[PDB]
């Protein structure tokens, strides 16, 4: 029935951010490995993806910022001290070999996905390499250099009057929210841990948009330890009413796996099944769908999450047992698709808090009829 | 035949397998990686520089293919 395009870049995983850095591009290699060994490619149109140029990128980002990303290298940094500070490169966003190639590679696939949805080449396009939602017009942020999401949504807007952006990463999708804050042509919905200066420190419930974009931006701020059932209890009602009221002609879903229990950076308690319930619910609306990756810092769990979500998107029930492959040992000791990722830590989201949250969200939603 | 002009992969498994078949590291290469690594951990830029037929991306790939085994 549904045509699913899947972008497989054999090279996009062969990068390393540096010693100590939680972002591991090779998590994309593990994901592809499992996706292929499960035979899921048989249900998808698999593309070696387009690579984005500065021309593509500068439809959103500044010319000098992108220029700097091409110019800076591990060996020439000493002469770029002021630029590193100005462009916010060097800390969360380090200089590593192949930085620009990696950006071009992940962005390109997002853009091609948008392009194929526009052309009705497919119903669902998947780029696990994309979804770097923090990057701003002229600064790097939060492990993200180029905001492939905004670039992709710009492309969708050529044909789509209304684009719904849904962000499931544990972090507030601030870069996407900023780019589109003043317009009603993209509605940004973000669920995230908020409070106690947890990065990026924004995505307060009162951030609802401005100018003609007032009420076309929605933030759901959560505390530590949210579980499947509680998350589902918010997510499904909110999204259902967003779709009804806003009537998007296209959806962009950022599927950051750092909202899983036992994530290296995250403090949520979602299972792989719970996270997949969100993806499947978005799929149920039968609206053209661009599916992106994003955060995810327990490599072994990230690869499995996105593999399982691939199988859902393709409507294929795959075995709990992982097939043997070059990365089999990464999945020790269980070697299973659905390991226990429970935090076994107390959920900080009281019923009162969630209802106080619930009531302000639906009040905001009322403004769109 | 396995990849079209426009990048459509007719046989994605064959494409993937091809990348593993090109796991052609000699013992001089293998040994240089290790010594350069323990000296400079995860400095794959530096490691690649001491390897005539290995780039920084191949070094990253080798690291992940072997760091268990
Ligand atoms: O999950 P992996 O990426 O395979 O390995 C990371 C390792 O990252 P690498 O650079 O080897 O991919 C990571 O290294 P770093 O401290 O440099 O991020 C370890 O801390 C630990 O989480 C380690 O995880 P562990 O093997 O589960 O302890
Ligand atoms: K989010
Ligand atoms: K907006
Ligand atoms: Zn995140």
């Amino acid at each position: 029935a549904k045509t699913v395009a899947y972008f497989y870049d054999p090279d996009v995983g062969n990068f390393h951010y540096g010693a100590g850095h939680p972002m591991k591009p090779h998590r994309l290699a593990l994901t592809h490995s499992l996706v292929l060994h499960y035979g899921l490619y048989k249900k998808m149109i698999v593309f070696k993806p387009y690579q984005a140029s500065q021309h593509d990128m500068c439809r959103f980002h500044s010319e000098d910022y992108i220029d700097f990303l091409q110019r800076v290298s591990p060996t020439n940094m000493q002469g770029f001290t002021k630029s590193l500070n100005a462009f916010n490169v060097g800390d969360d966003c380090p200089v590593f070999p192949g930085l620009f190639e990696f950006c071009s590679r992940y962005t390109g696939a997002s853009l091609q996905g948008a392009t194929q949805l526009n052309n009705k080449i497919c119903d669902i396009a998947i780029n696990w390499a994309g979804g770097l939602h923090h990057a701003k017009k002229f600064e790097a942020s939060g492990f993200c250099y180029v905001n492939d999401i905004v670039i992709g949504i710009l492309e969708l807007l050529k044909y789509h009057p209304r684009v719904l952006y849904i962000d499931i990463d544990i972090h507030h999708g601030d870069g996407v929210q900023e780019a589109f804050y003043l317009t009603d042509r993209v509605m940004t919905v973000s669920f995230h841990k908020y409070g106690n200066y947890f990065f990026p420190g924004t995505g307060d419930m009162y951030e609802v948009g401005a100018e003609s974009g007032r009420y076309y931006c929605l933030n759901v701020p959560l505390r530590d330890g949210i579980d499947d059932q509680s998350y589902k209890h918010l997510f499904q009602p909110v999204i259902n009413q967003v779709v009804d009221f806003y009537q998007p002609t296209c959806i962009v879903l950022q599927c950051g796996a750092d909202s899983l229990g036992c994530d290296r950076l995250g403090c949520f308690n979602l299972s792989i099944r719970g996270h997949g319930e969100c993806v499947e619910y978005v799929k149920s609306f039968n609206i053209p769908l661009l599916v992106l990756g994003g955060g995810g810092y327990t490599v072994r769990n990230v690869a499995r999450c996105w593999t399982y979500e691939t199988s859902l998107l393709v409507e294929e029930a795959i075995s709990e047992e992982l097939p043997y492959s070059e990365y089999f040992e990464y999945f020790a000791p269980d070697f299973t698709l659905h390991p226990d990722v429970s935090t076994r830590i107390e959920n900080q989201n009281s019923r009162q808090y969630l209802d106080q949250i619930r009531q302000t969200i639906f009040e905001n939603l009322k403004m769109l009829n | 035949k396995f990849i079209n002009m426009n990048g459509l992969m007719a046989d994605p498994m064959k494409v993937y397998k091809d990348r593993q078949v090109m796991n052609m590291w000699s013992e001089q290469e293998k040994e240089t990686f290790r010594e350069k690594f323990m000296q400079h951990p995860k400095n794959f830029g530096l490691i690649a520089s001491f390897l005539e037929r290995k780039t920084v991306a191949e070094c990253v790939l080798y690291y992940y293919l072997t760091k268990k085994n």
